């Protein structure tokens, strides 16, 4: 994506219905910082979810530390909130050559005060001001009161500790809904006539597959006889009438 | 080739209390293979992060580690006076292992 | 980034003007807004604040003059109507703001002259 | 937006009898000739079908009768319509028809039916739009006459409209349409079919097979729906609203046992109910 | 009641590379809460001091602000020709906010 | 617990001198073990592993002298014999052990001094 939001006001996506391209994840390899938790990286290209949350920010090259679930810090205490038990990914790297721009970059702020903590995965646009002091400042700025936003500042000439990362974060579930973001998985080339053990779509048995005219109607999946036996089944990827004996 | 490690910065002069990050970036995408070590100079090297995440018998958590891939982190916390010596970020991803150049954090 | 104002112009005493300031670049939306005013010769006064972050308006009691302040937050913009009017207010006027410690977002209008005079 | 007509009428539902009616095919499995039974929810023979008028004339001048209600789903529903020109679009099908619940929204909007599973805020007498553009010369259909709020949104679809005319006809097909809805186990199926029928009004003897359309995670209870309608604006005569003639049929699914005769192409023609008599 | 400032001197006609310090003195003790500006007269209050202890982007160090509670100070070093100017301090403390009268350096 | 090693010493550079290091506490056997150098104001640099549980050995290209390491084992003791010397390799040297993210066993010895130079 071309443009990321700020952390006090970051982008939110809710995915579902669709199937995780997992693999390119790991061999995109250009990613500073990448991490996970549930269960293993490698586990979890099949292992899939209900109802994922996408949303992403951009956080400096210092405080990217902050974003960790559970732990303390500006980002983690008033701007963005991992919650107490978490499932998902961070996913982290920089963007200097884009965000970082010469006669200074100060399109994103950030949160600095709140009068408590950050509930979790809740943004927080109320850019109202908060009065730290007694002294009731109502709106307009004051004394004992601050302004709440803040920029960072990003150019090319900032060290590598600050530099711009590109926060991403996936956040999984599991609910009494199915799993309706799913990754998929590769074929085996179709074998005719020959005992040969098999699964389509998850049906599976044992048999020898051949050429069959039967002919089913478009939405149909399995053919079955008289004996509730899986007689014959159609071939997903290319549809024909494969027999099973 | 080699994996390059990128240690930053090589020497802070530090005060009483701080919360000092010594980064250690690598040139490579390394899981969690990064260790921490204090030396004063002349001592043997006493492990302070194991897995870049996990801290040590002995060490309290004004240390604390983070960080993966590329980008490595030492996270000292309520810089105390015997914390003041020469320390040392470490690769385990691959052979050759190597290890970061130092960074001597010392009183100001 | 930029701020644009309304017109000014040769208004007689008593008599009443909106004035407009639209933004551009950020909006006014996430931050307050000013007006200040300069006669010629003279420093620059103060004159009323817009709040747009809860709702709230405050005036110079120095000039008060029920110099009404509020938004067109949708467009960018602010008015504040010229009540009241009385010659010595005869000047230029800014819209403006102030860096409150935290922002570095000081901004100012082009600048468009208020006159207050029978004598067009 | 929210305009609103209630128009309440009086007068009993009026009622019919499905001969042989609402058997649809309850798996992919292709069976050719053989009789299979299975205990499924249906809509059993010989049953009380309410023949609903959504916008219905009765002739003085005018007096188009607005009567669609909120109607709850029970156990299964079953649907039927003919609507040469059609009226129809979707359906409302939610659990508090407003926002704290899912909202499943099929709007069949020309051509691209979006189905809509989200959170909206349904109107009192909700309804979709039709009006002119004048931009392109084409016909709009304002949704937010349905619905005010459309946020939150859990799932989104498009597919082929399952609303399709033919026409040319000048009747003696009447293009009798039919949609099944089952919501369970996460799955809420959609069934169709499209038919020719000669007769005035009601249905024939014939069977009628419904394959599954799509099968699709829902995950939310329907307890109750209301139909969707398309209707217009007219301009200076002695606004304009309730376009033509409205009707169709509704029905209870329940769980009943079917014997299945497939055909040697798999085509279900006889089924039978075992608890009939 | 309002809150006095008292910019001193209201103006100081200058020469090439000077080190002029406009004090902007306050009737109350207010924290930081004071700022400076560039006007050449017809243009922009350009700011230059925020905090009245911070600089500002497009300005160098050249000018250089302190001070707190009552007494603010603008620290204008090696003085340039296109510093001279009509320039301002400013208060942020209460409501209402007060100016300076204004200091113009200017070339002697 | 504890590692022991060879006395260092001044050696003309080309020469050979094998290095032993004991352990005690717990064996070597279940390990591996390192060794890593450290001239004096540089930093540690890893110089070669050795690995009993199958047989295997690796060293620095970087310093690729052919600095043979073997065992003994049953003495919970480790040799690496210093071949084709040259003079910046004068420096301390210590016994190694790297906690890969399932132990904690990085044991240390008390390093000692081998000098490469033709002047005692
Ligand atoms: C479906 O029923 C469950 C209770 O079994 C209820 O919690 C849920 O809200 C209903 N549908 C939805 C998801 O709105």
């Amino acid at each position: 994506a071309t443009r990321f939001a700020s952390v006090y006001a970051w982008n939110r996506k809710r995915i579902s219905n669709c199937v995780a391209d997992y693999s390119v994840l790991y061999n995109s390899a250009s990613f500073s910082t990448f991490k996970c938790y549930g269960v293993s990286p490698t586990k979890l290209n099949d292992l899939c979810f209900t109802n994922v949350y996408a949303d992403s920010f951009v956080i400096r090259g210092d405080e990217v530390r902050q974003i960790a679930p559970g732990q303390t810090g500006k980002i983690a205490d008033y701007n963005y909130k991992l919650p107490d038990d978490f499932t998902g990914c961070v996913i982290a790297w920089n963007s200097n050559n884009l965000d970082s721009k010469v006669g200074g970059n100060y399109n994103y702020l950030y949160r600095l005060f709140r009068k408590s903590n950050l509930k979790p995965f809740e943004r927080d646009i109320s850019t109202e001001i908060y009065q730290a002091g007694s002294t009731p400042c109502n709106g307009v700025e004051g004394f004992n009161c601050y302004f709440p936003l803040q920029s960072y500042g990003f150019q090319p000439t900032n060290g590598v500790g600050y530099q711009p990362y590109r926060v991403v974060v996936l956040s999984f579930e599991l609910l009494h809904a199915p799993a309706t973001v799913c990754g998929p998985k590769k074929s085996t080339n179709l074998v005719k006539n020959k005992c040969v053990n098999f699964n389509f779509n998850g049906l599976t048995g044992t048999g020898v597959l051949t050429e069959s005219n039967k002919k089913f109607l478009p939405f149909q999946q399995f053919g079955r006889d008289i004996a509730d036996t899986t007689d014959a089944v159609r071939d997903p990827q290319t549809l024909e009438i494969l027999d099973i004996t | 080739g080699d994996i390059q490690l990128t240690q930053s910065p090589s020497s802070l002069s530090a005060s009483v209390g701080d919360r000092v990050t010594i980064t250690c970036r690598a040139s490579q995408s390394i899981s969690s293979y990064l260790n921490w070590y204090q030396q004063k100079p002349g001592k043997a090297p006493k492990l302070l992060i194991y897995a870049a995440s996990s801290l040590q018998s002995g060490v309290p958590s004004r240390f604390s580690g983070s960080g993966s891939g590329t980008d490595f982190t030492l996270t000292i916390s309520s810089l105390q006076p015997e914390d003041f010596a020469t320390y040392y970020c470490q690769q385990s991803y691959s052979t050759p292992r190597t290890f970061g150049q130092g960074t001597k954090v010392e009183i100001k | 980034q930029q701020l644009v104002e309304s017109g000014g112009g040769v208004v007689q005493p008593g008599r009443s003007l909106r004035l407009s300031c639209a933004a551009s670049g950020f909006t006014f939306s996430s931050y307050a807004m000013h007006w200040v005013r300069q006669a010629p010769g003279k420093g620059l006064e103060w004159v009323a604040v817009i709040s747009y972050d809860g709702s709230n308006k405050y005036y110079a009691d120095s000039v008060k003059g029920r110099f009404t302040i509020s938004r067109d937050n949708s467009k960018n913009t602010l008015y504040l109507q010229m009540n009241s009017l009385r010659a010595e207010d005869t000047a230029v006027y800014y819209c403006a703001r102030h860096a409150t410690l935290m922002n570095n977002k000081d901004i100012w209008g082009q600048g468009t002259l208020v006159t207050v005079s029978s004598a067009s | 937006q929210c305009v609103n007509l209630t128009t309440r009428t009086q007068l009993p539902p009026a009622y019919t009898n499905s001969f042989t009616r609402g058997v649809y095919y309850p798996d992919k499995v292709f069976r050719s000739s053989v009789l299979h039974s299975t205990q499924d929810l249906f809509l059993p023979f010989f049953s009380n079908v309410t023949w609903f008028h959504a916008i219905h004339v009765s002739g003085t001048n005018g007096t188009k009768r607005f009567d669609n209600p909120v109607l709850p789903f029970n156990d299964g529903v079953y649907f039927a319509s003919t609507e040469k020109s059609n009226i129809i679009r979707g359906w409302i099908f939610g659990t508090t028809l407003d926002s704290k619940t899912q909202s499943l929204l099929i709007v069949n909007n020309a051509t691209n039916v979006v189905i809509k599973v989200c959170e909206f805020q349904f109107c009192n007498d909700p309804f979709l739009g039709v009006y002119y553009h004048k931009n392109n010369k084409s016909w709009m259909e304002s949704e937010f006459r349905v619905y005010s709020s459309a946020n939150n949104c859990t799932f989104e679809y498009v597919s082929q409209p399952f609303l399709m005319d033919l026409e040319g006809k000048q009747g003696n097909f009447k293009n009798l349409r039919e949609f099944v809805f089952k919501n369970i186990d996460g799955y809420f199926k959609i069934y169709s079919k499209h038919t020719p029928i000669n007769l005035v009004r009601d249905l024939p003897q014939g069977f009628s097979a419904l394959e599954p359309l799509v099968d699709l995670p829902i995950g939310i209870n329907i307890t109750r729906f209301q139909t969707l309608l398309a209707l217009h604006r007219s301009y200076l005569t002695p606004s304009g609203w309730t376009a033509g003639a409205a009707a169709y049929y509704v029905g209870y699914l329940q769980p009943r046992t079917f014997l299945l005769k497939y055909n040697e192409n798999g085509t279900i023609t006889d089924a039978v109910d075992c608890a009939l008599d």
